[PDB]
C-alpha cells in the first residue's frame, strides 16, 4: 500500500546514530549486528559475514559476493536490494532487520520496477495483483502510445533527443504586440552573446544588434561576423558557411534555442524586450549537448507477453429498472434520525436522464430494501454515458412537517462498461464519504466504480437480465437509424447565442431553435457546446442525428474544444471531437499553459483507456517539459484513493517510457521525501520545542551526508530548467508561522549564473493546501498575457507554486521583496510606503518604479476583484525594491464566504489604502483627482473589460476543475460568482458602471470616468 | 388575471441559483416566475430538470398579462406535456415569527450565534474525521508489513529446522554438547524475535479496532450535526431577508 509516512522506520522519523539489525542469514540462523545509520549494505553484508563466523552452520554459507538482501519496506512490499551502495537509513524498512538470499529471476525488469515504484510512491506489484481486466487491459493497450513516443525520439538522433529533453520555451504566435515591437529599434535587438573559450573556462561578451525575427542560426552568423581576429568581406562569408556547429542557450540556466523560430518568439527574448532588459545568451558548440545526451531505451515489461448469444441494447423491448437490495451498515445516531434511504438517479454528465428514484424509508439499524426501482426510460434510448448516480440518505422529519434531508455515503456506476456491455445481474457497491460541504443527496460530479477500501458501506444491487449479454450498438447501425430519424434574423440570433458563456442561461426555445437549425449551425462551428446541451440525450433518434453532425464538424479553437472535455460532456464521440482539435492545433505552449486542467479532467472519464489520456501520455513523452508537470501534477494526488489507481497506471506508462528523465525525476523525489520527514520531526515530537532548538537539529540533521547526497545537485520541481546545486544552509531557516515552512536556498551551479540568479531560494511547506494557489497564480498568469497581447503592460510578476502531495508543496521566493507590514515598521505615517520608494529608486530611475507600482497595483486591483480572493492586508502584500507589487498566499477564490454570512454582494479583497495612493499620486494632497489616478483607473477599466471579453477561457478552466476536490470549487454555481464580478448578464458598458460602482463603495469615492453617462464617450 | 405583483409563483429580482435551490429534488409540476436579466423567466421542474422558459411563448401572443399566461396552463398543457401544478410560496413569511425591527434583530443574532458556534464544532469534527481516517489507513498498511515480516521470520525457523536436523544428528553421534545448545540458542532468540513481532501487531490491531470505532462514533457525530447546521443556516438566512425587506431600501 502508500507508504504511511516519510520515516527511516515504522514510528521512527530518524533512526538513531547507531542502530541494531537482525540478519536473517541463509543457514536459518539469526544475527545482531549494530550498524551506523547512514551505513552502505556493502559495508553491513561485509561486516555480517565476517561476525557470521562465530555463529553455527557458517560451513553452509557461500561467498558474501553471491547474496543481496531482501526486507519489507514501509510499502508492506519484499523488497530486494539489488543496489547495495544504498544506506540503510535511506531503504524505507519497515522494521529493523535484513534477510539474505541469492538474487533470482529478471534483475533488469525488477530494478526499472524498484525505479519506477519509488517515482510513483507505489510498488508496482500491487499492479499485476489487480483481478479488473480493464486494468491488465490498460497496461497492455498502453504501451503502444510509449513505443510511438520512443520510437519519434530516435527518428532525427540527436536533434530528436536533444528536442525532447530542452525543447523551445517559444510563444504560440510569432506576431509582437505593436506596444513590444515599438520598444524595438526599427525592428531590432541588441543581445550579448558569450563564448566560453576553453580551457581555463573564460568569458568573453558580444554586443551584438539583429533583426528581432532572426532565427537562431542567423544569430550564430552574426556572432562570427563580429568576432575579434583581421579579415575581409569575403574571408567573414567562408568561415560562416562552416557554422551550424553551435548552438544557442540562455545564461543562468537549462534553456536552449535548438528549433528555427524567430528570436523573438522564445519566451526569454520575448520577456527580455517586454522588461527592456538585454538578453545574454551562451553560444556553446552542437556536439558539447549532443554527446551529454542519452539513447532513451524502451523495454516491453513482461506483463506484455502473458495474457490475463449477445443482443444490441436497441433490440431490448423494457423500460430501466434496477434492484436495490441491502446495505451492509451506516453510521448515525438512532435517536436523531427518523429513517434511511436510498436516492438514485440516471444521469448523462450532471444532468438527469429521467426523474430521479427513490426506495422506500427503513430502519437505520436495517438498511434493507429489496425493491425494484423503475425509471422513465426506455432501455434502447440510454446514452452511451449513461450512469446510475446513488447515495444513502438520512430523513430527519423532526420540526412541524419540515424534513431534514443528507447524503450518509454515494456511489456512482457506468451502466455500459469500456467493452460497451450493460451492466446485468448482482452488483456489490462499496461507498465513498460525502465531501465536506456537499450538501445534495447525489454527487453525480464524483468519480465512478467502487470504494477501494471494502470496511465501508456495501450497498447490494441486482441489474435485469435478458437471457444474453446486452451490447451498445455499433456506429453503422447509430448511423442508419439516424437517417430513419430524418428569414435570416435567425442567423443572427445563432450568432449571439455562441457568443454567450459556457454557464449563460439557455431557454427551452432557444434549445428548439438550435435543435431545428442544426445543419446551419456548422456555418458557425463554436456553437457546438450550446447546440450539444440542446439535444435530447434521453432519445436514440436525437443522438444518433448528434453523432452524424460531430462525425463530419469543422474543427474548433482548443480553448473551445476544452470545454467538451468537462463533466458537462460525457459522451465519447463529443470527447473525441473534442481531443481531434487538441492533436491538430494545441501548441506546447498553450498545453503547458492548461496541463493542469486536462489532468483534472482526465477523472471526468468513464474508462482507463480513452483518447484523451493517450493524448496526454504521447506529449508527456515528446516534450520533458510537459513531461515534469504531468508526472507532479498525477504524483500531487496519488494519495487520493478516487484517482490512485488511475493515476498510479497512468504513472507506470510515463515512467516505463520517459527515458533518463526517470533518474532525475527521483532525485527530485528523494529530496522531497526528505524535507517532508524534516518538516514532519518539527511539527510532531518537537512541536512544544524553541525555534533555536528547532533551528540546532535543523543545521546538524541538514548536515547528515545522507541529506547532503539527496538535496544537492538535482532539478527544481518548480521549473526543471533550474539547477539546484550545493545548499547554502546559513541562508536555510524555518518560518515562525504556524506551519513552520522551511525557506531554502540553493546555488545556481550554471557556468553563467551571475547574469540570470546566483542564488535560487524556494520555501517548503508542509500542512497547508497549495491548490488554490496553484490555480489562482495560474489564472494571473493568463489574465497578464491577455493584457500583453492587447497593448496592457500591466506586470504581475507571479510566482511560481507547486502542490506535491497531501497538503505540501514548494512555493518559489520573490527576490528582493518586503511586505507593506516589514516597510511600516522601519518607519507609522501614511507617506511611509513612497518615502521608501523614494529613498529606495533615487533621481533619474524614480519615475519608472512609480510607473511599475501603478500598474502592478491596477493589475492585482481587476485579478482579486474578478477572482473573489483572501482578503488583503500589509500583511499579504509586498512590494520589490524596483516597485514591482506582487500579492501572496490568496487561499482562498470565488464566494468563500457565502454559507458562513448570508450577506450577498461581491467583494473588493483590494481596496488601496491612502498609503498606496500617495505612492500613484506622487506625494499629492487631493490623490484621486491627480492625472496619475486617472490614468491609474483607466488601466483598471481596460485590464478589466479585456477579461470579460475573454470570460469563456476563464469560464471553461474553473469548469474544468471541479473535479480536483477543491472545497471553494464543487459545483457550476461557485463558477457563478465570476459571472456576477464579470457581470456577464449586462451589457459591456454596464458591466464598465458596475466594476465603477464597486470601486467607488469600497474606497468611498473617487472612481470617474472621462466617458459620458448615455454612451461612453 | 385577478391579481398582479401579489400572486405567491412571483418572486421578482431573485437569481438562478436562488431557483435552484427552491426546485431541487422537487416533483414535476412545480414552478416559479422571475425577472429575466434584461420581460420574464418562467422555471418549470420536468424530469429531474428546471426548464427556462422564456415570457415576451410562442410568436401569436393569446396572453393579456403575466398571471393570465400562468392560470391558463395552471388547470390545463402539452401546445411539452406537463401542466403547471404547485407553485413555491412567498411559507418563508410563517419562518420569521417576529413583528418589530427589534425582536427580528435579536433573534437573528441568536441564530448568528448559534449558527457560528455549530459550524466550528462542525468543521473540529471534520479535521478528527479526516486524521482518524488517515491514522486508520496506516495502521492496515502497518498490519500487512508486520504479516509480511511475520511470514520471512516463519520462513526462517523453517530453513534453520531443514539445515540443522541432520547436523544435530550427528553432533548428538559425535558428543558434541556445546555446539547442540549453540543452535538451540540461536533458535531461541529467533522465536524469542517472532514472539515479540507477533506481540507487536497484536497491539497494534487493538489500537486499529479502537480507531475504527472512533470513526464510527466522528460519523455518526457529523451525521447529526449536517441537518442542523443546514437548518440554522436556513433560518439565519430567512431573517436577514426579513430584515433587509423590512429596513429602508434602496
Ligand atoms: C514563498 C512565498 C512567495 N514569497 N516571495 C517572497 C516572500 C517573502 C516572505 C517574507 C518576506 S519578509 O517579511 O520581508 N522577511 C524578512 C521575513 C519577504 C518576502 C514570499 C512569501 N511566500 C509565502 C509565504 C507563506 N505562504 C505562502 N503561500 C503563498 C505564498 C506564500
Amino acid at each position: 500500500p502508500p507508504r504511511p509516512s516519510s520515516g527511516e522506520l515504522w514510528g521512527i522519523h530518524l533512526m538513531p546514530p547507531r542502530i541494531l539489525v537482525e540478519c536473517l542469514l541463509p543457514n536459518g540462523m539469526i544475527v545482531t549486528l549494530e550498524c551506523l545509520r547512514e551505513a552502505t549494505l556493502i559495508t553491513i553484508k561485509h561486516e555480517l559475514f565476517k561476525e557470521a563466523r562465530k555463529y553455527p552452520l557458517h560451513q553452509l554459507l557461500q561467498d558474501e559476493s553471491s547474496y543481496i538482501f531482501v526486507s519489507v519496506t514501509q510499502e508492506a512490499e519484499r523488497e530486494e536490494f539489488f543496489d547495495e551502495t544504498r544506506r540503510l537509513c535511506d531503504l524505507r524498512l519497515f522494521q529493523p532487520f535484513l534477510k539474505v538470499i541469492e538474487p533470482v529471476g529478471n534483475r533488469e525488469e525488477k530494478i526499472l520496477n524498484r525505479e519506477i515504484g519509488f517515482a510513483i510512491g507505489m510498488p508496482v506489484c500491487e499492479f499485476d495483483m489487480v483481478k479488473d481486466p480493464e486494468v491488465q487491459d490498460f497496461r497492455r493497450n498502453i504501451l503502444n502510445v510509449c513505443k510511438e513516443a520512443v520510437d519519434l525520439r530516435d527518428l532525427n538522433s540527436p536533434h530528436s533527443r536533444a528536442m525532447y529533453v530542452y525543447p523551445p520555451n517559444v510563444e504560440s504566435s510569432p506576431e509582437l504586440p505593436k506596444h513590444i515591437y515599438n520598444k524595438l529599434d526599427k525592428g531590432q535587438i541588441i543581445v550579448v552573446i558569450w563564448v566560453i573559450v576553453s580551457p581555463n573556462n573564460d568569458k568573453q561578451k558580444y554586443t551584438l544588434k539583429i533583426n528581432h525575427d532572426c532565427v537562431p542560426e542567423q544569430v550564430i552568423a552574426e556572432a562570427i561576423r563580429k568576432k575579434t581576429r583581421l579579415s575581409s568581406e569575403q574571408l567573414k562569408l567562408c568561415v560562416l558557411e562552416y557554422q551550424g556547429k553551435y548552438i544557442l542557450k540562455v545564461c543562468g540556466c537549462d534553456e536552449y534555442f535548438l528549433e528555427k523560430y524567430p528570436l523573438s518568439q522564445y519566451k526569454y527574448i520575448r520577456s527580455c524586450i517586454m522588461l527592456g532588459r538585454m538578453p545574454n545568451l551562451m553560444l556553446m558548440a552542437k556536439e558539447s549537448l549532443y554527446s551529454q545526451l542519452p539513447m532513451d531505451c524502451f523495454t516491453m515489461p513482461s506483463y506484455s507477453r502473458r495474457i490475463s448469444s449477445t443482443k444490441s441494447l436497441w433490440v431490448i423491448n423494457s423500460a430501466l429498472r434496477i434492484k436495490i437490495l441491502c446495505a451492509t451498515y451506516v453510521n448515525v445516531n438512532i435517536r436523531d434520525i427518523d429513517k434511511i434511504y436510498v436516492r438514485t438517479g440516471i444521469y448523462h454528465g450532471g444532468e438527469p436522464l429521467c426523474d430521479n428514484v427513490n426506495t422506500q424509508r427503513v430502519p437505520c439499524s436495517n438498511p434493507r430494501w429489496n425493491e425494484w426501482l423503475n425509471y422513465d426510460i426506455y432501455i434502447p434510448d440510454l446514452p452511451r454515458a449513461a450512469r446510475l448516480c446513488l447515495s444513502i440518505c438520512s430523513v430527519k422529519g423532526r420540526k412541524g412537517a419540515k424534513e431534514e434531508h443528507c447524503p450518509l455515503a454515494w456511489g456512482n456506476i457506468n451502466l455500459f462498461d469500456y467493452t460497451d456491455t450493460l451492466v446485468s445481474g448482482k452488483m456489490a457497491l462499496n461507498l465513498w464519504p460525502v465531501p465536506h460541504g456537499l450538501e445534495d443527496l447525489l454527487n453525480p460530479i464524483g468519480v465512478t466504480g467502487s470504494n477501494p477500501n471494502k470496511e465501508t458501506p456495501c450497498l447490494e444491487l441486482e441489474f435485469d437480465w435478458f437471457s444474453s449479454v446486452v451490447k451498445f450498438p455499433d456506429m453503422s447501425v447509430i448511423e442508419e437509424h439516424a437517417n430513419w430519424s430524418v428569414r435570416e434574423n435567425d442567423k443572427e440570433q445563432l450568432k449571439a447565442i455562441s457568443t454567450r458563456d459556457p454557464l449563460s442561461e439557455i431557454t427551452e426555445q432557444e434549445k428548439d431553435f438550435l435543435w431545428s437549425h442544426r445543419h446551419y449551425c456548422v456555418t458557425i462551428p463554436e456553437i457546438l457546446p450550446k447546440l450539444l446541451l440542446s439535444v435530447k440525450w434521453n432519445s436514440r433518434d436525437e443522438v444518433a442525428q448528434m453523432y452524424c453532425l460531430v462525425k463530419d464538424w469543422p474543427p474548433i479553437k482548443p480553448e473551445q474544444a476544452m470545454e467538451l472535455l468537462d463533466c458537462n460532456y460525457p459522451d465519447p464521440m463529443v470527447r473525441g471531437f473534442a481531443v481531434r482539435c487538441l492533436e491538430k492545433y494545441l501548441t506546447d505552449d498553450k498545453l503547458s499553459q492548461y496541463l493542469i486542467q486536462l489532468v483534472q479532467v482526465l477523472k471526468y472519464e468513464q474508462y482507463l483507456d480513452n483518447l484523451l489520456v493517450r493524448f496526454l501520455l504521447k506529449k508527456a513523452l515528446t516534450n520533458q517539459r510537459i513531461g515534469h508537470f504531468f508526472f507532479w501534477h498525477l504524483k500531487s494526488e496519488m494519495h487520493n484513493k478516487t484517482v490512485s489507481q488511475r493515476f498510479g497506471l497512468l504513472l507506470e506508462s510515463y515512467c516505463r517510457a520517459c527515458g533518463m528523465y526517470l533518474k532525475h525525476l527521483n532525485r527530485q523525489v528523494e529530496a522531497m521525501e526528505k524535507l517532508i520527514n524534516l518538516t514532519d520531526i518539527l511539527k510532531q515530537e518537537k512541536k512544544d520545542e524553541t525555534q533555536k532548538v528547532q533551528m540546532k537539529f535543523l543545521v546538524e540533521q541538514m548536515r547528515r551526508p545522507d541529506f547532503m547526497d539527496a538535496l544537492q545537485g538535482f532539478l527544481s520541481p518548480l521549473n526543471p530548467a533550474h539547477q539546484l546545486g550545493n545548499l547554502r544552509l546559513e541562508e536555510c531557516r524555518i518560518m515562525s508561522s504556524a506551519k513552520r515552512p522551511l525557506w531554502l536556498n540553493w546555488e545556481n551551479p550554471d557556468i553563467m549564473s551571475e547574469l540570470l540568479f546566483q542564488n535560487n531560494e524556494i520555501m517548503f511547506k508542509n500542512g497547508d493546501d497549495l491548490r488554490q494557489d496553484m490555480l489562482t497564480l495560474q489564472i494571473i498568469r493568463i489574465m497578464e498575457n491577455i493584457w500583453q497581447n492587447q497593448g496592457l503592460d500591466l506586470r504581475m510578476l507571479p510566482y511560481g507554486c507547486l502542490s506535491i502531495g497531501d497538503c505540501v508543496g514548494l512555493i518559489e521566493v520573490v527576490r528582493n521583496s518586503h511586505t507593506i507590514m516589514q516597510i511600516q515598521c522601519k518607519g507609522f505615517n501614511s507617506h511611509t510606503l513612497h518615502q521608501w520608494l523614494k529613498d529606495k529608486n533615487k533621481g533619474e530611475i524614480y519615475d519608472a518604479a512609480i510607473d511599475l507600482f501603478t500598474r502592478s497595483c491596477a493589475g492585482y486591483c481587476v485579478a482579486t476583484f474578478i477572482l473573489g480572493i483572501g482578503d488583503r492586508h500589509n500583511s499579504n502584500i509586498m512590494v520589490k525594491d524596483d516597485g514591482q507589487l506582487v500579492h501572496i498566499d490568496f487561499g482562498h477564490f470565488l464566494d468563500h464566504k457565502k454559507k458562513k454570512f448570508g450577506y450577498k454582494r461581491e467583494r473588493v479583497p483590494f481596496v488601496l489604502t491612502q498609503d498606496f495612493l500617495i505612492v500613484i499620486s506622487k506625494g499629492a494632497q487631493e490623490c484621486t483627482k491627480t492625472r496619475e489616478f486617472e490614468r491609474f483607473q483607466e488601466m483598471c477599466y481596460k485590464a478589466y473589460l479585456a477579461i470579460r471579453q475573454h470570460a469563456n477561457l476563464f469560464i471553461n478552466l474553473f469548469s474544468m476543475m471541479l473535479g480536483s476536490g477543491m472545497p471553494e470549487l464543487q459545483s457550476f454555481d461557485d463558477i457563478a460568482y465570476i459571472r456576477k464580478t464579470l457581470a456577464l448578464d449586462k451589457t459591456e458598458q454596464e458591466a464598465l458602471e458596475y466594476f465603477m460602482k464597486q470601486m467607488n463603495d469600497a474606497h468611498h469615492g473617487g472612481w470617474t470616468t472621462k466617458m459620458d453617462w448615455i454612451f461612453h464617450t | 388575471n385577478m391579481s398582479l405583483q401579489d400572486a405567491e409563483w412571483y418572486w421578482g429580482d431573485i437569481s438562478r441559483e436562488e431557483v435552484n435551490e427552491k426546485l431541487r429534488d422537487t416533483a414535476d409540476g412545480t414552478f416559479l416566475v422571475r425577472d429575466a436579466s434584461t420581460d420574464y423567466t418562467l422555471t418549470l421542474r420536468k424530469g429531474g430538470n428546471n426548464k427556462l422558459i422564456k415570457i415576451f411563448f410562442s410568436d401569436p401572443l393569446t396572453f393579456s398579462s403575466v398571471v393570465e399566461l400562468i392560470n391558463h396552463y395552471r388547470n390545463e398543457l402539452a401546445q411539452l406535456d406537463v401542466k403547471l401544478l404547485y407553485p413555491v410560496s412567498k411559507q418563508q413569511d410563517q419562518v420569521v415569527k417576529e413583528d418589530n425591527i427589534e425582536a427580528v434583530g435579536k433573534k437573528l443574532h441568536e441564530y448568528n450565534t448559534q449558527f457560528q458556534e455549530k459550524s466550528r464544532e462542525y468543521d473540529r469534527l471534520y479535521e478528527e474525521y479526516t486524521r482518524t481516517s488517515q491514522e486508520i489507513q496506516m495502521k492496515r498498511t502497518a498490519i500487512e508489513a508486520f504479516n509480511e515480516t511475520i511470514k520471512i521470520f516463519e520462513e526462517q525457523c523453517q530453513t534453520q529446522e531443514r539445515y540443522s536436523k541432520e547436523y544435530i544428528e550427528k553432533f548428538k553421534r559425535e558428543g558434541n554438547e556445546k555446539e547442540i545448545q549453540r543452535i538451540m540458542h540461536n533458535y531461541d532468540k529467533l522465536k524469542s524475535r517472532i514472539s515479540e513481532i507477533i506481540d507487536s501487531r497484536r497491539r497494534l490491531e487493538e489500537d486499529l479496532k479502537k480507531q475504527a470505532a472512533e470513526y464510527r462514533e466522528i460519523d455518526k457525530r457529523m451525521n447529526s450535526i449536517k441537518p442542523d447546521l443546514i437548518q440554522l443556516r436556513k433560518t439565519r438566512d430567512q431573517y436577514l431577508m426579513w430584515l433587509t425587506q423590512k429596513g429602508v431600501r434602496q
